[PDB]
């Protein structure tokens, strides 16, 4: 590989969602006689969207949605003494 | 020379005078964003004892300042590819334009990508990408994403912005027409929609021709990339000066841990070797805090960068500059080196005329104001227009809505309003 | 004159004086052999990340 | 999981603090690391020469502590000051910014107190069900154009009505409904089609 | 002619008459930092 030689893993033509990053686009994951696969990383679903001149999707239902966004405010106030720390 | 500030401008203020735009210019910006650097691991070990036991125990007395150091470049190092993924792979879904680029005139060969170079990178992003341009312990690390993979992160971005416009960044994406995504833009910064379907032409020719002034600047200079090169050279230069302090003795005989191994007896030698090893010590510590501030500096860029693909690709912003200068319309991200280049698409008045303008008119002894827009007045007659676009249109009872009494008003003036 | 790095054939000439030449860290790049006039290059040996 | 960022900032401060108190294990060059057998075993200028050696490398251990805590600090306020524009757009009123306060349009949202944090739980309105329909720029009546105030035209394949955008709703197409703007030749893709006059 | 129906800017807007061309506001606020 780019980031280096690999040792103990599968290369797998089938590409995945990135398990463990090895780097370059490739990615390392245990999958099912269990072994290490060594695998280019898919970046997801390929979809078309069905693109018209004329052609709309209006959506006829919702879903109410509560996600959850977890935010660091403070750390822990610490002091330390130096005169105590260096010479006991 | 004293600098000037800029060329002065003074505005034809009156309370009886208004200036309406009668046209508009498509614009197209660029904004250039740092997103990544290089991730580089240093040894240690190696950089300041190479190949030398000696000076290893030595090192070992001093404990724990190689795993810290080590801890810290690597934690900048997943750090980068963090920022590459917070800024290119917001889209779980990879999103294909459709085959026929119909689009009803607005043309995006150049930001999209090129199917017959090697690389599936647009023709702007293969410019952008020409203009970006060791033994001791020293590391590359390869980023996590390719830069042919960052590529198809911005062309699932390009090709949802123009299939379903705002829809896919919020949910389920939704195919809208481009004229039809063109027109909710206008109706969001205030111009109605029929006025870009009568001049949907000459949007299209406009938007076209700045794409097309994108790339023609773009391939005459590089100063425009200078950020992108700016945060290279930094990075070399840093790494320059870290290699060039090997070469200092740091009051030893030599700088050379070999020759005064050779030299020296081992305890003779462990006296110089302890000067070497405090000032290479040093200079990887100053190394690394420098490296650790440009992270964060790195880091805030990034979020940044994320930020305007959220509010600025994703969505339409009405944050005045956020999204370049102008009322935002749209933006379309392109790949470059350890950055992301933002195509702002802003509508911008062109032509400009002035008039009368009247807070309210009077007309059968109540105040009339304007449901939208504003009176104009062409110095004979009395019209109403929207504020953005000159649309003059005969002053009517479901044009204007009625408050209050005509004396209230000051500035008020009398004329009339006609009932369907 | 002390170092671990693999040698091979060195295309850059020697003046006389210049018995050894060193690089911007001061380690030596490229050395002449005392016996034979010719110059070798030293690379050091292949090293990376576990 | 989901608070490992917060345990992530414990971890952290936790580590650089045990890293600081293990330093005080270490030589640094010296006989030894206690300060007092260098002191019992020395005469007293070799004993300071010792110390000062200790004192080198417990300083440079500290500066080292102090200048990561900074680092660390700028990072947390940055963090604390996001945040802080959370609470103010997300909590405290509605935002039209993408992504800011959760996936999808928001609605609404509610600050949740943790330990060194703040957990907001964002509600979105996300749209589900899509079905696709023929549309128009603009309807063409009595040779004058047609467009909609509010909303989108739409066909469901033998009639064209007008709906809200993110919510399937059809309606008669009225002159309510529709501003009329110049003649139908300028605009391209309308389709001829009655607007109903209350 | 600063006639604004009724809203008064002389105290954000520069003052002539002080040598330097700047706002009796930005004066006070010069004037307070040390």
């Amino acid at each position: 590989t780019r980031a280096g030689c690999l040792i103990g893993a599968e290369h797998v033509n089938n590409s995945y969602e990135c398990d463990i990053p090895i780097g370059a686009g490739i990615c390392a994951s245990y999958q099912t006689s269990q072994s290490i696969i060594a695998y280019t990383m898919s970046l997801g679903a390929e979809n078309s969207v069905a693109y018209s001149n004329n052609s709309i999707a209006i959506p006829t239902n919702f879903t109410i949605s509560v996600t959850t966004e977890i935010l660091p405010v403070s750390m822990t106030k610490t002091s330390v003494d130096c005169t105590m720390y260096i010479c006991g | 020379y004293t600098m000037s500030l800029g060329a002065e401008n003074s505005v034809a203020y009156s309370n009886n005078s208004i200036a309406i735009p009668t046209n508009f210019t498509i614009s197209v910006t660029t904004e250039i964003l740092p997103v990544s650097m290089t991730k580089t691991s240093v040894d240690c070990t190696m950089y300041i004892c190479g190949d030398s036991t000696e000076c290893s125990n030595l090192l070992l007395q001093y404990g724990s300042f190689c795993t810290q150091l080590n801890r810290a470049l690597t934690g900048i190092a997943v750090e980068q590819d963090k920022n590459t993924q917070e800024v290119f792979a917001q889209v779980k879904q990879i999103y294909k334009t459709p085959p026929i680029k119909d689009f009803g005139g607005f043309n995006f060969s150049q930001i999209l990508p090129d199917p017959s170079k090697p690389s599936k990178r647009s023709p702007i992003e293969d410019l952008l990408f020409n203009k970006v341009t060791k033994f001791n312990g020293l590391t590359v690390l390869p980023p996590l994403l390719t830069d042919e993979m960052i590529a198809q992160y911005t062309s699932a971005l390009l090709a949802g912005t123009i299939t379903s416009g705002w829809t896919f960044g919020a949910g389920a994406a939704l195919q809208i027409p481009f004229p039809m995504q063109m027109a909710y833009r206008f109706n969001g910064i205030g111009v109605t929609q029929n006025v870009l379907y009568e001049n949907q032409k000459l949007i299209a020719n406009q938007f076209n021709s700045a794409i097309g002034k994108i790339q023609d600047s773009l391939s005459s200079t590089p100063s425009p990339l200078g950020k992108l090169q700016d945060v290279v050279n930094q990075n070399a230069q840093a790494l320059n000066t870290l290699v060039k302090q090997l070469s200092s003795n740091f009051g030893a005989i030599s700088s050379v841990l070999n020759d005064i191994l050779s030299r020296l007896d081992p305890p003779e030698a462990e006296v110089q070797i302890d000067r070497l090893i405090t000032g290479r010590l040093q200079s990887l510590q100053t190394y690394v805090t420098q490296q650790l501030i440009r992270a964060a500096e790195i880091r805030a860029s990034a979020n940044l960068a994320a930020t305007k693909m959220s509010e600025c690709v994703l969505g339409q912003s009405k944050r005045v500059d956020f999204c370049g200068k102008g009322y935002h319309l749209m933006s379309f991200p392109q790949s470059a080196p350890h950055g992301v280049v933002f195509l702002h698409v802003t509508y911008v008045p062109a032509q400009e005329k002035n008039f009368t303008t009247a807070p309210a008119i009077c007309h059968d002894g109540k105040a009339h104001f304007p449901r939208e827009g504003v009176f104009v007045s062409n110095g004979t007659h009395w019209f109403v227009t929207q504020r953005n676009f000159y649309e003059p249109q005969i002053i009517t009872t479901d044009n204007t809505f009625v408050s209050g009494n005509c004396d209230v008003v000051i500035g008020i003036v009398n004329n009339t309003v006609y009932d369907p | 004159l002390t170092g671990t790095g693999v040698l091979t054939e060195s295309n850059k000439k020697f003046l006389p004086f210049q018995q050894f030449g060193r690089d911007i860290a001061d380690t030596t790049d490229a050395v002449r052999d005392p016996q034979t006039l010719e110059i070798l290059d030293i690379t050091p040996c292949s090293f990376g990340g576990v």
